[PDB]
RNA sequence: UAGAAAGCGACGCGGCUUUUUGAUUCUUCGAUGUCGGCUCUUCCUAGCAUGGCCAUGCAGCCGUGGCGAAGUGUUGGAUUGUUCACCCACUAACAGGGAACGUGAGCUGGGUUUAGACCGUCGUGAGACAGGUUAGUUUUAUCCUACUGUCCAAACAGUUGAAGGGAGUGUGGAUUAGUACGAAAGGAAACCCACACGUGACCUCUGGUGCAGCGGGUGUGCGGAAGUGCAACUGCCAUGCUACGUCUCCUCAAGCAUAGCUGGAAGCCUCUAAGCUAGAAAUGAGUCCUGACUCUGGAAGACGGCCGGGAAGACGACCCGUAGUUAA
RNA sequence: CCUCGUCAUUUAAAUGGUGACGCGCAUGAAUGGAAUGACGAGAUUCCCACUGUCCCUACAUGUAGACUAGCGAACCCAUUU
RNA sequence: GAGCCUCUAGUGGAUGUUUUACACAUGUAAGGGAAUUCGGCAAAAUGGAUGCGUAACUUCGGGAGAAGUAUUGGUUCAAUUG
RNA sequence: CCUUGUUGCUGUGAAGGCUGGCGAAAGCCAGCUGGAGGCGGCAAGCCGUAUUGAUCUGCAAAUCAUUGGCGUAAGCAGGGUA
């Protein structure tokens, strides 16, 4: 017999099987289409994530149509996450050519030194080492291999792409002496310019200002909070039974029906929920900045870095380069997060208005926080 | 910046917390959080509070007007 | 859109505050008219979903019958504006606030007020989307 | 209102369906738990709303008859054990059904249908009554298979993408405009903005919670005070977790119904017989989740345990550190 | 029985409750008839107070449960699923 | 000779681990207040003593603690049971 | 049927009695004394309404928790006898 009222159904299947993550650092799997008639530029990033503050803006956004004469101004408070991004280093490159199978790698080329930081990624544990791993590659610079390698390179290839990591020593609070690397693609120009380019760049820097600049829309890449296992009433939003059951009031009462005999992949049931891969697209840069150097609005004239008062909660202070961006990101503080070039531009009028902020928050997180500097604290109580 | 200053401790409050309660009388008031609003609700006289800006400059602790 | 008894013909945009009164909801009358309590039975807008009991928050129009009142009033159906409420709200510049007790005003089918003199306070938001109430209120907050 | 056929369609005639109730007794009486509701998933179309179109007794507004289409929706209550019925309120709309009359080792136990008892009618009586009334025990998974997650098959670092899943839906306001259209009364048609329901995340703010921490009192113990047990009560409140909080959600290609272009059959004609153009919330891809077989690289040592932690956790597994901005 | 009888009151809305009416399928006088008080873990309807019953669920405590040492069964079974 | 706390006299073992989900005994909750369900089932609310004030009906005994309201700790005094 | 055991704390305040007032009488009204009842709230006990709670390979071939009914009496009980 049909039910008898409609109702939707509880979560999306879009994303099961809901399973674990199987590891903590995401690779950029799709990259925003190629056009020759660019110059050479990176597509991608790595971050870390810090935490949360809230900042007031100014706005005068309004329908096309509203018959009001006056320009009218008003003020929006808005909740923002702050990411740090100190510089990566460029250290080799691949190629990749076009089959009936998809992408393929032809050849991986490193440059002449390599860093600790890097080499520590290729062993397993830290402390016990013979310390014997790229000692004889140097050879090939004297042999002329890396110019036999950069022609073949040259010669069959539709898809060129970088080898970064990351200087993770210059961020002690997340005791991790092994970098992060990760391959990023170059867009712009001819294979030949592309692989020039990148010649020129091998052992040297890039800061984040290459890449992304205040207003841009980008999408963030990164692994959810995890939560263990879970019931049905919290992984899938199912409701809680009658009050006076015997056997327990959360779980789904009724699994299916007798035929078919097997239970439905569509059924809710308990398992794992949290430490998930997910993408979240159009996010805004409001803000790019240094840990250290101070800043001012046109109407808060106090000078202040982003760090609040006693810093972030388990982070401390930054140091380096940062971004702010609009709402909440995945996972808690201290992951690693990719960030990618929005794959194709927006038409909608909230992501494409200015920004002008008036205030910036930085208050303690401990606790509730009521002054803005160490000079009000002192001024407040005595001496 | 400042949301204004908290009707019963005397406290000033941070722009983007705190409260306004409004009466039937008509008048709109200021607290810093739930813990002075329910001290007011319970008749407590605030110059006993001794933490709070107000007994403090009842006693004469804190130089006031 | 007009169906059924008591149309409205006066259709206004919402705002997206919590909702604080709902179906089974006593609330007072603050207009002159005569009417003193109201019980809700009913808000203007709302399509539905299993289970779940139809909600408003200040500004949206509830349908409801009189059960305090002069003889010639009691238990019949009207409409009314909700102009304060006990439960929370947040401003989009970020301001709360909350009133001591909740009420409601009473109009015609074309949104005309009913009574001529409004008790107590009113929120700013519903005097900037049913104009005729700045003109009558206590006080704007 | 003329007029068979806009819409209807007497008197007769041919079919389909199994969702009603019959008819029959093939299977089960060394037992297949029997009505309704609650909870949750999937399917059908004979299409109620939402999208594209054709006819009209289509001026406009509101409608009525038909075509391709099953993606997304179809609610809150009063009396009643009800399925059913009938009213009130909202709504874009409140269509109709199937899955052992879906679903009792998932629940509930109001109805029916053991043993107590009352009433009416029938019986000389014991007793009867698809007549009415009240009280009346809901057992067991630790096996196999399915389903949901977890490890291994698969050294370490960087990747590839076969195949499987799939997601956004609708309402209102403003403007066009008191305009076209109509004797008048009335009265339409993008882009932008606000919201609801659904989906995925997040704690800066605001609610909630009080395990760590600080305070207070009642009865009675340790000679007094101070420090405190037991019975338990009570005010505030870090970190964390959470919603009553905050952020989130479009673009191509091939083409349905239809309306057209060129054009014969058939010197004329004609959307079709070849060929071409515009075309839907439908279909197939991309952006989104899972990740088969592969591919590129470094080096005579590599890797696991043991020891200590967490951002991770049922156990494994994952992320990390071990003579250092290491721990206490 | 017909039957969810008709009219009034209680609700926004009454197959319910109370008040009336009566050719009553098939009421009725110790097979006892009718109207009250005091008293029922008896059956039924409404109002005030009160609340996680519900909207719509969230957090926390003790004891089991998972993993580990010592001890150690039963129902059931043509079985290749 | 209630419950709670102490004196005399008497008393105790299947080991380690901070330990997900679902349970079983319990706490607390914004705004709303029976909308839940056959049905307020379960829970919450009321609670001792002192005073003021107490309706219909009744077999005149009762109803009656009707209902409805106010007070209550420590200290230092008067006055002698108020 | 014969011989025995087992009533603690509290509320209400019948019959009878003493004073004072009112009345021509008969007998009416106050305050106090007295302590009746298969009479009220509880304790020890005896019982078995609800949660259709726990348990259902039980602690147990009828048990446990909270919640209930009576408890100055057609109440509960040992032994001997029919
Ligand atoms: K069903
Ligand atoms: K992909
Ligand atoms: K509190
Ligand atoms: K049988
Ligand atoms: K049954
Ligand atoms: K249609
Ligand atoms: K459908
Ligand atoms: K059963
Ligand atoms: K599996
Ligand atoms: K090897
Ligand atoms: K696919
Ligand atoms: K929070
Ligand atoms: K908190
Ligand atoms: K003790
Ligand atoms: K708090
Ligand atoms: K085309
Ligand atoms: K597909
Ligand atoms: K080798
Ligand atoms: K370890
Ligand atoms: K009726
Ligand atoms: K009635
Ligand atoms: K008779
Ligand atoms: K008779
Ligand atoms: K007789
Ligand atoms: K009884
Ligand atoms: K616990
Ligand atoms: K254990
Ligand atoms: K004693
Ligand atoms: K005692
Ligand atoms: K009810
Ligand atoms: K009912
Ligand atoms: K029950
Ligand atoms: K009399
Ligand atoms: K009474
Ligand atoms: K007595
Ligand atoms: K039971
Ligand atoms: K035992
Ligand atoms: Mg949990
Ligand atoms: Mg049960
Ligand atoms: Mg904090
Ligand atoms: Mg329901
Ligand atoms: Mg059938
Ligand atoms: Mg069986
Ligand atoms: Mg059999
Ligand atoms: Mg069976
Ligand atoms: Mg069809
Ligand atoms: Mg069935
Ligand atoms: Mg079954
Ligand atoms: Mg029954
Ligand atoms: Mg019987
Ligand atoms: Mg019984
Ligand atoms: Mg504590
Ligand atoms: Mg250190
Ligand atoms: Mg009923
Ligand atoms: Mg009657
Ligand atoms: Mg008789
Ligand atoms: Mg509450
Ligand atoms: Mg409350
Ligand atoms: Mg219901
Ligand atoms: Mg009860
Ligand atoms: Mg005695
Ligand atoms: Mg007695
Ligand atoms: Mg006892
Ligand atoms: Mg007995
Ligand atoms: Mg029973």
């Amino acid at each position: 017999s049909c039910r008898n009222y409609s109702a939707p159904r509880h979560g999306s299947l879009a994303y099961c099987p809901k399973k674990r993550a199987k590891t903590t650092k995401p690779a950029i799997k799709s990259f925003p289409k190629d056009d020759a008639s660019k110059p050479v530029h990176l597509t991608g990033y790595l971050a870390y994530k810090v935490g949360m503050t809230h900042v007031v803006r100014l706005s005068t956004r309004r329908s096309k149509t509203e018959r009001v004469l006056k320009e009218t101004q008003k003020e929006v408070l808005d909740a923002v996450t702050i990411l740090e991004v100190p510089a990566m280093r460029i250290f080799g490159m691949v190629g990749y050519k076009s089959t009936v199978n998809g992408l393929k790698a032809i050849k991986t080329v490193y440059a002449e030194h390599l860093d600790e930081q890097v080499l520590a990624r290729l062993r397993k544990r830290n402390s016990r080492s013979s310390k014997l791993m790229f000692k004889l590659y140097p050879q090939k610079y004297e042999n002329g291999d890396i110019k036999r390698d950069y022609e073949l390179l040259k010669r069959e290839s539709d898809v060129v792409r970088v080898l970064a990591h990351t200087q993770v020593s210059k961020i002690p609070s997340l005791n991790l002496k092994k970098a992060h690397i990760l391959e990023i693609q170059l867009n712009g120009g001819t294979i030949e310019e592309k692989i020039e380019w990148a010649i020129e760049r091998l052992e040297k820097e890039i800061p984040v200002s290459e890449v992304f600049s205040q207003q841009d829309l980008i999408d963030v890449i990164g692994v959810t909070k995890g939560k263990g296992k879970e019931g049905t009433t919290k992984r899938f939003g199912t409701t809680i039974l009658q009050h006076k059951s015997r056997k327990g009031k959360r779980k789904v009462a009724c699994i299916g029906a007798w035929h078919p005999a097997n239970v439905r992949r569509t059924v809710a049931r308990a398992g794992q929920l949290g430490f998930h891969r997910r993408t979240a697209q159009n996010k805004k840069i409001y803000m790019m900045g240094n840990g250290k150097t101070p800043f001012s609005t046109e109407y808060d004239l106090t000078s202040k870095t982003i760090n609040p008062m006693g810093g972030f909660l388990r982070y401390g202070n930054v140091k380096s380069d940062f971004i702010m961006v609009k709402g909440g990101i995945q996972g808690p503080s201290k992951r690693v997060l990719a960030l990618r070039k929005a794959f194709a531009p927006s038409n909608l009028g909230k992501d494409n208005e200015e920004i002008v902020l008036k205030f910036v928050d930085a208050s303690s997180k401990k606790g509730y926080g009521r002054f803005q500097t160490t000079e009000e604290k002192k001024a407040y109580f005595g001496i | 910046f400042y949301e204004g200053t908290c009707v019963y401790s005397g406290y000033p409050v941070p722009r983007g917390k705190g409260t306004y309660f409004v009466s039937l009388d008509d008048k709109s008031s200021l607290f810093f959080s739930s813990k002075y609003k329910n001290f007011s609700d319970k008749k407590i006289k605030a110059k006993r509070v001794k933490q709070t800006l107000m007994s403090k400059q009842f006693c004469g602790k804190v130089e006031s007007v | 859109p007009g169906k059924g008894k008591q149309p409205l013909d006066a259709i206004k945009n919402r705002y997206g505050f919590t909702r604080g009164i709902q179906v089974g909801t006593v609330l007072a009358c603050a207009d002159n008219s005569g009417a003193k309590m109201l019980k809700t039975i009913g808000v203007k807008g709302v399509s539905g979903r299993l289970n779940r009991l139809p909600a408003a928050g200040p500004g949206d129009v509830i349908v409801a019958s009189v059960v305090k009142g002069r003889s010639d009033m009691r238990k019949k159906i009207v409409l009314a504006v909700i102009i304060r409420q006990k439960q929370m709200i947040r401003r989009k510049d970020g301001v709360r606030l909350q009133f001591e007790e909740s009420a409601a005003v009473i109009i015609s089918n074309k949104g005309d007020l009913k009574g001529t003199q409004i008790s107590g306070p009113v929120l700013r938001e519903v005097c900037d989307i049913w104009p005729k109430i700045s003109s009558q209120a206590g006080s704007i907050y």
